[PDB]
């Protein structure tokens, strides 16, 4: 089994710029590597093949480079849809392997969390439950600090987070949080809030609604 | 004969590059494995040359390059014959 | 859809499963099919190929040897078994197209497999839409919440993919045996109750996929 | 003739595929040491291919192997012959 | 001489579960690789051929993997009865070599 | 039994040994024979192959070359010459069948060679029957000790091997050019005495075993 080493793990940049992913074999495999995209969610698609050649529908931003051992995928330029893991995968010796995968960063400008605080659904509450969720969207960096209280007082139990990983549109981030209770329990309180403290606002910004 | 025993050397190469994929996919470092160098592979063989490029290692590999080491260099040891009468009276006359 | 294979799968610790994956476009006597393995948040294993007219098939030397390629030459569609199975075999798991020159050149959606005793529970999706006071910024989130599936996914989409413009659907989270996650979307406030939104919530393991409309609160 | 210069090739082939090894073992480095890889040595010798898999390094071994290509080379020399004449009579009609 | 290096020296491990000792060659053997098991006070016993192909007669916990200069014998689960001494032969030059060996431990 | 060959020797420092190997089974044209060396808690020496039809024998490159190989064509059985020996040279020493094609399918038992000057002394075996007054829990424990003999080994079995459930034969002890070494066994206490027991005691090297009941203490 041929050894296909992806070095570094992670990749940070600023948009518009060239990178390079490198990958190295633990043998002499000539030009037989290839390397596939795959995004969140998303099944893997080719890029190049044998190492230099292009495939058919594949933006020209990527570079097909290298021969021997050392090998280069390269994006002369970047975007933010391009966030993404990358693989190389070997077709010189049986078996074909893979690489242990490479993922794309992007440093942007920071940017300040969209806030939305959201009442159970009048459906929800008929069941037996009620859960508020308060999203966190669309902002840099990933670290966020969120908050709940219910009537002024804080409530830490009960509460499930959700970070998505960073956006391929825009280069940030989002998060969920819904608030697990009981119909019983929403119905002895009266108000709920959400706070969320982020790099970018030493004020902590804050989103609520009252039931009366 | 004429373009005859040509075609016979078309089929052992084709044939032969395919069979040594199918042989050959499974045994662990077997570099003989994908259609293209698999043909040249049968090239190399049915001609003599020994470039040491690309060989067989499990056994039905190696029976699969027999099998066209003999039709090859049977076919190659007719097909050149064609050539050289067929120039060299062309350049005769 | 060039490579088909269907959405997720519920195995019993110990029990077997087969795999579809049915290929339109060419069937070419020279094609080969292999199957990758993706454990979550992991790399991509390879499993093995199999070349569907000839016949032959070929594992992976290092894992253990769980599975078993199988293929319908009149029918353009192949197999795979896995036998006797534990939660180290849950996992996405793709198929691919090789031509024979070596690389993946097609892929398949991928099938989500989930080894577990847990029952099969469709999901519950709730509609969020504001509050009745919520001053309206120029853009105006809203989203809905699936609460309540086993097992994972489920595929959410808007309009039913007619509004994918400012949508993000949130990771999933477990608790008792069953899973939960929420979805957003983004439009004008000109532009929205004026034009009407609804989420839709496919859940492959169940069979179920379900809309709902976001309106206001009437 | 019709069958029997190939089976002079055939005692060719297995007697020096069993000398090499004897005379390969005991020489540090020798990978022509096991029968079985020793008899596909001497196809690969018999018939001029030359893909750099096996060869000898003793002075015995390469004696052994020159006594291949000889009663080998000669052999299929007029192995192919008869395939070609064969064949080629047989398609003709 | 080709030298054939087992590590690790020794392999601790929980009934029932997966080992694999490694065996790794000074240079490129092929699948010229072959396993041996050794109990106290026995002769060894071919357990793996070729790096790959089994033993008629053999637990089908055995694994024969690898080739080039990586080899791995490997049982998919443990008893018992697997306490021994384990010992890879390579067969690629002259003259054949031996392993340092591999005990297992529970 | 495949290969066989002798269990013990003992050699005076600095004399000479032969050491034999007859094989029942097929004995080739092609086969080869092989001899490793073992020393205690060591790995395994290989030392030279030989093949037997054709007469030609290599012997290991490394090693100090005290040794020449020989066979019987007409009786299938081998030999092995160690010439000039001091107590480096003390080991366990195999002999390996390999048909050609490079393993060592079948091994002998294994020869214990010991390189002294001191006498050889069959053992003395004592039977270890519990107390008058042990409460005989469901299982019972009984052994016998083998103790006074030289050179190593000894073969221990219990009913002649019929009883080989329960056993554990401990490792010998030195003292003043001596051996000693305990065997045990357990048994259902149901079924002893009502059922007896032996334990037999093979010597190779003074060509002497030896039985001994582990009756009750009448
Ligand atoms: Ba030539
Ligand atoms: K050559």
């Amino acid at each position: 089994d041929i050894l296909l080493t992806q070095s570094p793990a992670i990749l940070s940049v600023s948009p518009g710029e060239r990178v390079s992913f490198s990958c190295r074999a633990s043998q002499s495999i000539g030009t037989d590597i290839h390397w596939y995209q795959q995004r969140t969610n998303g099944s893997p698609r080719l890029l190049i093949k044998y190492a230099s050649e292009s495939i058919s529908g594949i933006p020209s931003r990527f570079s097909g480079s290298g021969s021997g051992t050392d090998f280069t995928l390269s994006i002369n330029s970047v975007e933010s849809e391009d966030i993404a893991n990358y693989y190389c995968q070997q077709s010189n010796r049986w078996p074909f392997t893979f690489g242990s995968g490479t993922k794309l960063e992007i440093k942007r400008a920071d940017a300040a969390p969209t806030v939305s605080i959201f009442p159970p659904s009048s459906e929800q509450l008929t069941s037996g439950g009620a859960s508020v969720v308060c999203f966190l969207n669309n902002f840099y960096p990933k670290d966020i600090n969120v908050k709940w209280k219910i009537d002024g007082s804080e409530r830490q139990n009960g509460v499930l987070n959700s970070w998505t990983d960073q956006d391929s549109k825009d280069s940030t981030y989002s998060m969920s949080s819904t608030l697990t209770l009981t119909k019983d329990e929403y119905e002895r309180h009266n108000s709920y809030t959400c706070e969320a403290t982020h790099k970018t606002s030493t004020s902590p910004i804050v989103k609520s609604f009252n039931r009366n | 004969a004429a373009g005859a025993a040509t075609v016979l050397l078309v089929i052992v190469l084709l044939a032969g590059s395919y069979l040594a994929v199918l042989a050959e996919r499974g045994a662990p470092g077997a570099q003989l494995i994908t259609y293209p160098r698999a043909l040249w592979w049968s090239v190399e063989t049915a001609t003599t040359v020994g470039y040491g490029d690309l060989y067989p290692v499990t056994l039905w590999g190696r029976l699969v390059a027999v099998v066209v080491m003999v039709a090859g260099i049977t076919s190659f040891g007719l097909v050149t014959a064609a050539l050289a009468t067929w120039f060299v009276g062309r350049e005769q006359e | 859809v060039q490579l088909q294979q269907p959405g997720a799968e519920l195995v019993k610790p110990g029990a077997s499963v087969k795999l579809s994956c049915k290929a339109s476009g060419y069937t070419f006597t020279s094609d080969w099919i292999h199957w990758v393995k993706q454990r979550p948040g992991h790399g991509l294993e390879w499993i093995g190929e199999i070349i569907p007219s000839y016949g032959r098939a070929n594992y992976n030397e290092k894992i253990q040897k769980k599975a078993t390629l199988t293929a319908d030459k009149s029918s353009s569609t192949a197999f795979m078994q896995l036998s006797s199975l534990t939660s180290e075999d849950s996992a996405v798991y793709y198929c691919a197209r090789e031509r024979g020159d070596g690389y993946f050149a097609v892929w398949g959606a991928g099938t989500t497999v989930t080894v577990s005793s847990a029952k099969t529970t469709p999901p519950s999706v709730y509609p969020l839409a504001p509050g009745s006071a919520a001053q309206t910024n120029s853009m105006v989130t809203l989203g809905c919440l699936v609460k309540g599936y086993f097992p994972e996914p489920v595929t959410v989409t808007w309009n039913s993919g007619s509004l994918s413009s400012g949508v993000h659907t949130f990771p999933a989270v477990l608790q008792s045996d069953l899973y939960t996650l929420s979805s957003s979307v983004t439009v004008p406030s000109s532009s929205w109750p004026s034009e009407t939104v609804t989420c839709n919530v496919a859940h492959p393991a169940s069979s179920t996929k379900v809309d709902k409309k976001i309106v206001p609160r009437d």
